[PDB]
């Protein structure tokens, strides 16, 4: 069949059929099918969340107080944006204001998350799409420490004796013959455009990537306990502040542990401008031939805004959100997380039920009933797929989408909003990542032509993979911003960190609804509860991962993974880096998708 | 030869993969490079597709009882299986599979142990734990490192043990090594001293909140949680839930999730 | 511009000294090239001699009224005072001088705050602690932060309590910042489930040592010991005494030498006796 | 005057005195004097301690059990040692064996100082004796990363950036005007001889240390609760192991805390071989024209050595020890602690009585009654001493004599002892020093002669400067090993910790004397123990700095303090760095000298 979608696309199913799965270096269980043309392009693309474990029907009639612990476990890769939509969501159905040192102390453990997970990601889920190790063991350590002190000038790891001990020690591990995570990968593919320098400079910083990611999360540890899965709680924060009281010591928060997350914060600050967004940078350079992978990102892009420089007014957001639709970066729609003919979620293409398939629902009443069903085009059997049919359900993801549109989120999607709404640090960041994306592309090829075009230039999977970097910055920045307004809450003796007036449930109506939103890493989060008599009633997660890999909608309307796939020449069909790179571009949780 | 390790994903939230590489000694880099070889995990391997598939099949009898088998998450029993679907077909039937020829098995975190989130109350999925799965006939031991997640350091305490010293760690009743489950969180708590004085947290961010008293009156479930929260602590030994003000909600204990609020004292 | 801080030696073993750059948030670098000026330490400062001297004498009056003066060890009494002599004088009149134009004094360690190991019986140089030798006329705060040596992360808490909130914090009724000191190590103690179900270590190495049974049959003095060694805990929050096995032996507090032996058991157990 | 002395020294005070006091950058309290020709060269050194506590007198009538803790508070810079020589003298006079883990972790500690020790010696208190901080702001960024990677090839902290920016720090701080700790520096005088580069790499590694050093001190919190000062008990270590067992995670050794024990180690191991010793190597090859300073290393060496792979066989010392004698290294004298002909105390020039000053004492035997009394000739005051009278009584130090010979302690002394009996560690470590101190002087002068003369160049402030290195090195690699003992132990079935036959007195004989060494980081340790009827009879410590640092003996032979300055030149008597880089070779510790 040949689909001709509202949204442009053209799905055509008659070429050859190429199954990934598993996807892996991905948080959770994907499946993805594309078809190839003669010319080994993609003219099909299908996303498929191979998970459910249904936390919605596991919160019915439980205590909102509790939700926040449940529905954290949606995921342990955005481990705490969960927690914080839920008290968000129940203080929102409750009219809860929390205390200005809480606010600053969720945000903190936000952008601690933002920055982990970025760099986590970046290195150990998606640089091997990009990174050759075993092209790495080509590489002169003398020209590999020249690199490096080109791309990160003040990033002090730079030895030539130093990436030649990276490198023996990756040789030996070769050496052994248990390959471990490199086995079988696609390292002959000419789709790895690295220099053996680049690849080596590269695993480097994988490693120094992973001795590091354990440290910022030390934050978490000291606000909320652990990482993963720090604690919250509705109406504030539990992690009592005492400087210079009686008992000091013992308190949660006291002058050593205000001390210590200081440390922390530089640390990841130096990480990000030293490490991760100069390597992004400068890999985008060799990539500046590859600009595949756009998709819906430069038509149709969402975020409900996030980080406001004033509590709980959002037109002070550092991320502010909205509505590009139809690629006009003009016109900033405002997105209302209330209004029932905004988001509304499908499941003509998922393994769900409503009483009526062809209605899209508002999560204040949504339904989640499983309903794993397969169409009768199905090459294979019910637990045998094959090749799945597109046509019918093929996929635990519903299908959400924002005033009938497809739309894409995350960290792309926010930079394309804060560009185009005048946030002067994210034009900064742009301007200047261009700028230094040419200067390396110049010492690669000095006959260059620089790129100007930014929507050519973000509206890419290299743009996407950029935009996360310069997020991860961008939050270690305003971090230090809230940790120094934390310090001077404190000094001008304001230490409080909860409000317990509606801690009871008698003080509450017998009927509340509630939304709270969160810019979680990958995207725009929100979660909406309905509370009857002290329990939950309803409560509806519609996740970032749930947008981008959405299955079709009964319009035909491809999401987010599908359109980005479209028209990606594939070097080896059957070695799908290509394809890879791109989803992991996205930095998919299918754990979060499906919930 | 690196003792290999085949680590299984089944219905999870990866936290304990997470966990895992927060260990600050051994680091997880030297692990993975040194210690152990990571034959197959879905979070951090190269491979996907029919190339990862090949590689279980490869390792499955290249090495046929002389791998260890780590799950993380569950295998669900309803929608036949395909609440969770690896390769097309059911996670239920990878997981049988490579059980049949492992070694040993460590069922990390409270999913693979206990059932965790998913199968609190109603179980959509009929979430069921690995040694349930397997049932009473299998044979091999079955280690469960329990928590939601476990503390990093147990994780890799587990493997440094069975490396260095030759043996499965001694294991409680319940399947868990006494080497960090043995105590009680509330036998080990350095608020015990408030709790004996009936010095207690009474309200949020309270006098007794910002002194550091007992929560024990706020739900704290240290009095029937076994593990090693009070005493190796979290991240690099930086704090564990109590520490930072937050009660135990018992999350390395069969069904904790059902036991009541979270809030609501221990029983 | 930086807080000036005289860092003054009196009869002393350097722990407090070593201590300080054992912090691990501030850095030691850190304090001294950013938060504080360290304008005289005999410990790691490049000048000696009368150029050392020097220093002082200049710090005082540029800087008049305005300096933290530090005290690491105390002044001895006895041999005319010089049993601790500095430029060919007593180390008293040292201490005097350089008090007498101070902002505040930071007695560290149980030595400027108590006496500590010198001044244990029979005490041969009359070591003194620093507010006794300055005596109930002196005039300025005298925060005691008592230890031997203090922890880290104490001894750099009260430096960027006083740089970042700009006052002296709240001290106890001995001069002790409420901050650390205003617990007992037994008000906070991980092995206190032990304590209550009367499991103790009763000889060294035995079953409860291996298990982490509780050190007061062993002498630990943690229920008579103001600090923070089991909340902060020591070396980065790495342990503590009573964690790696080794009661308390009390030594924050006033006269623990002379206590009884640290073997012996604990007192004011009950509230009956 | 003019002394002759017996060990060959012509003492002339008629030349210009020159006074310092306070001697900064040790540990404690000193004071020195010396006396310059017409040509600048010292002609008379006069060695001051200006400090005493009385510990020996504060222990009478304590119980030995008791001892360790209030010997610890000798000193916080070798903090540790002695504690473990107190336990061991108790050990000794009971008759009490100890577990092997006990004897391998009391090892372990000792190395771990052994390290920390030497590493903060060398940057925080020897390196402004051969760099000029000031002279670091002159530096090229990009020539310090060439000659950092020919120092170190394998350390990776070398960036040019890297360099620029400590720069820069240092930088800021001077334009500051508060100098703080380099204030009064006599950094105008020639006698620096260090490149601008070589300076800034030194600076860069001076902060690098200061980093550095908290981490391994972790080893002595895990074993011994905190540092300074762990804790210590007669019969075994207080840190019992349970790996496996019932309640291990809250035993003090567990699997975990053993796995932190081997990455301090390795930490540390890396920073020894990466940083402290070739610092030392280069350093001293940018000083090679500057031989001064052997001293009495060239003739009379002692240590009681230590560290035998085989507990309690002396012939299996891993640093074994002895005395070498008048220069003839084919001669080790055997040192018996126990012999009264052997080690003597004399106070004939120190401020203290003996019923016969005649006499030395040996340490069972030995009296300290404090006599505080200048001489007739002192220019000044009881209370204000302007030249001290070196005639008379003018030190807090005892004169420890061996056979009535003044030795040189310390490193220096265990690495010659150790080379002349063919420890194969040590001669392949010596060799290897050189070979690599010609190959780095021949960097800086294409016309370098090597150097083939050992006693020459181990014989001087750079050799005793350098052994101190290669020691930190070697105790690296022996803790490692003792670490994999320990893990044998327990493998094999030992956890055991402790002895309590005789932890109670009752168990005791009526009258007991015990001697317990050390091959503390300055040199000998020794304290002699005698008891009677549960209690401390005599307790008297002779300590390295107590040897090196002596004043005086009755026939007028001069300590190894006094001998390493005789002849040297100085540019600048009133600017004494030379006295202050020889004395500080030694790493006096005052606190010690005296207790
Ligand atoms: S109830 Fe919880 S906070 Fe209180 S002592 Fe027990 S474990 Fe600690
Ligand atoms: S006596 Fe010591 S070990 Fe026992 S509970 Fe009290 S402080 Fe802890
Ligand atoms: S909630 Fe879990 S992490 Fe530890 S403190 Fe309680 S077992
Ligand atoms: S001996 Fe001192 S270090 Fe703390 S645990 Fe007791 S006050
Ligand atoms: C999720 N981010
Ligand atoms: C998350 N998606
Ligand atoms: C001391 N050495
Ligand atoms: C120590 N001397
Ligand atoms: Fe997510
Ligand atoms: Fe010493
Ligand atoms: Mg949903
Ligand atoms: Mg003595
Ligand atoms: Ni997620
Ligand atoms: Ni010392
Ligand atoms: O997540
Ligand atoms: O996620
Ligand atoms: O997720
Ligand atoms: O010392
Ligand atoms: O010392
Ligand atoms: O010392």
């Amino acid at each position: 069949s040949v689909l001709n979608t509202p949204n442009h696309y053209k799905m055509d199913n008659s070429g050859r059929r190429v199954v990934i799965d598993p996807v892996t270096r991905i948080e959770g269980h994907m499946r993805c099918e594309v078809n190839v043309d003669e010319n080994n392009v993609i003219q099909n693309a299908v996303s498929t969340g191979t998970m459910w474990r249904g936390l919605e029907v596991i919160l019915r009639g439980r205590d909102p107080r509790d939700a926040w612990a449940f529905v954290e476990r949606i995921c342990g890769v955005c481990t705490g944006c969960h927690a914080l939509a839920s008290v968000r969501a129940v203080e929102d159905a409750l009219d809860i204001k929390i205390p200005h040192n809480a606010t600053l102390i969720r945000e903190i453990m936000a952008k601690t998350l933002q920055i982990h997970d970025h760099i986590v990601h970046f290195y150990h889920l998606h640089a091997l799409d990009w990174v050759n190790p075993v092209n790495a063991l080509k590489a002169d350590p003398q020209a590999t420490s020249e690199l490096q002190k080109l791309v990160s000038p003040h990033h002090p790891m730079s030895s030539p004796g130093y990436f030649k001990d990276i490198q023996i020690r990756i040789q030996k591990f070769v050496d052994s013959g248990q390959l471990g995570i490199f086995k079988n990968g696609y390292w002959s593919n000419p789709a790895y455009k690295l220099s053996p320098e680049a690849d080596l400079m590269a695993v480097t910083h994988y490693l120094e990537a992973l001795d590091f990611q354990k440290e910022i999360v030390k934050i978490h540890a000291i606000f909320g306990g652990k990482n993963p899965h720090p604690n919250y709680m509705v109406g504030g924060v539990p992690c009592a502040i005492n400087i210079d009281g009686d008992m000091a010591a013992g308190a949660p928060i006291n002058m050593e542990r205000l001390n210590f997350v200081k440390s922390l914060i530089e640390q990841g600050r130096t990480f990000n401008t030293n490490v991760y967004v100069p390597d992004v940078i400068a890999i985008a350079a060799f990539y500046r031939d590859w600009l595949y992978g756009g998709g819906l990102s430069a038509t149709n892009v969402m975020d409900y805004g996030a980080y406001p420089k004033t509590p709980y007014d959002k037109s002070t957001d550092q991320l502010p959100g909205g509505a590009i639709i139809n690629g006009d970066w003009g016109k900033i729609h405002p997105v209302d997380p209330r209004d029932p003919e905004q988001v509304q979620e499908f499941v003509t293409h998922s393994w769900y039920k409503y009483p009526d398939e062809t209605k899209g629902l508002h999560p204040w009443d949504g339904i989640t009933e499983p309903n794993y069903e397969l169409g009768s085009k199905t090459k294979g059997s019910r637990t045998n797929i094959i090749e799945i049919d597109e046509s019918a359900k093929y996929s635990w993801i519903k299908s959400p989408r924002w005033r009938g549109h497809a739309v894409e989120v995350g960290p792309l999607a926010r930079y394309i909003l804060a560009y185009a709404q005048g946030v002067e640090y994210v034009k900064t960041q742009v301007h200047t990542s261009l700028n230094r994306f040419n200067a390396v592309c110049r010492l690669l090829d000095p006959n260059h032509k620089d790129i100007t075009d930014l929507k050519a230039f973000l509206g890419s999977t290299i743009g996407r993979t950029l935009a996360r970097a310069l997020e991860s910055e961008y939050c270690g920045d305003m971090m230090l911003d809230d940790f120094n307004q934390l310090i001077s809450n404190i000094k001008n003796g304001d230490s409080s960190t909860a409000n317990t007036d509606k801690w009871d449930p008698s003080s509450w109506p017998e009927h509340a609804k509630g939304v709270g939103t969160v810019a979680a890493p990958r995207g725009a989060l929100a979660h909406w509860i309905v509370i009857e008599k002290g329990k939950i009633k309803n409560y509806q997660c519609v996740v970032p991962t749930t947008w981008n890999g959405s299955p079709r909608d009964p319009k035909g309307n491809i999401g987010a993974f599908e359109a980005s796939l479209m028209g990606t020449p594939m070097e080896r069909p059957d070695e799908p880096v290509e394809v890879l790179r791109t989803l992991h571009s996205f930095d998919p949780c299918l754990a979060c998708s499906t919930h | 030869p690196r003792t290999p390790v085949i680590w299984l994903h089944g219905l999870e939230c990866t936290c304990c993969s997470e966990s895992f590489i927060r260990s600050a000694h051994p680091l997880a880099k030297d692990v993975v490079l040194s210690m152990i070889s990571l034959d197959y995990d879905d979070t951090l391997m190269a491979a996907s597709g029919h190339a990862a598939e090949a590689i279980l099949d490869e390792i499955k009898e290249k090495y046929k009882g002389n791998y260890i088998l780590a799950v993380e998450g569950n295998p669900p029993l309803n929608q036949d299986g395909m609440s969770c679907i690896i390769g097309g077909r059911p996670f239920s039937e990878q997981l049988k599979r490579m059980a049949d020829d492992a070694k040993a098995i460590i069922s990390w975190g409270s999913c693979a142990s206990w059932g965790c989130v998913q199968a609190a109350k109603p179980n959509p999925t009929q979430a069921t734990p690995v040694h349930k799965f397997l049932g009473g006939g299998y044979d091999k031991p079955i280690i469960k490192v329990p928590g939601c997640p476990p503390i990093a350091e147990v994780m890799t305490g587990v493997i440094t043990y069975m490396l260095t010293f030759d043996r499965i760690p001694e294991l409680d009743r319940q399947g868990r090594p006494k080497m960090f489950y043995s105590q009680r969180i509330h036998d080990k708590c350095y608020r015990r001293p408030h709790f004996d004085a009936g010095q207690f947290v009474e309200e949020w961010d309270d006098e007794g909140a910002r002194k550091g008293y007992c929560l024990y009156k706020v739900g704290c479930k240290g009095p029937t949680t076994y593990n090693a929260c009070s005493t190796v602590r979290w991240n690099g030994g930086t704090s564990f839930p109590i520490q930072s003000g937050h009660g135990c909600i018992g999350c390395s204990e069969d069904g904790f999730w059902d036991k009541g609020s979270f809030y609501s004292r221990d029983t």
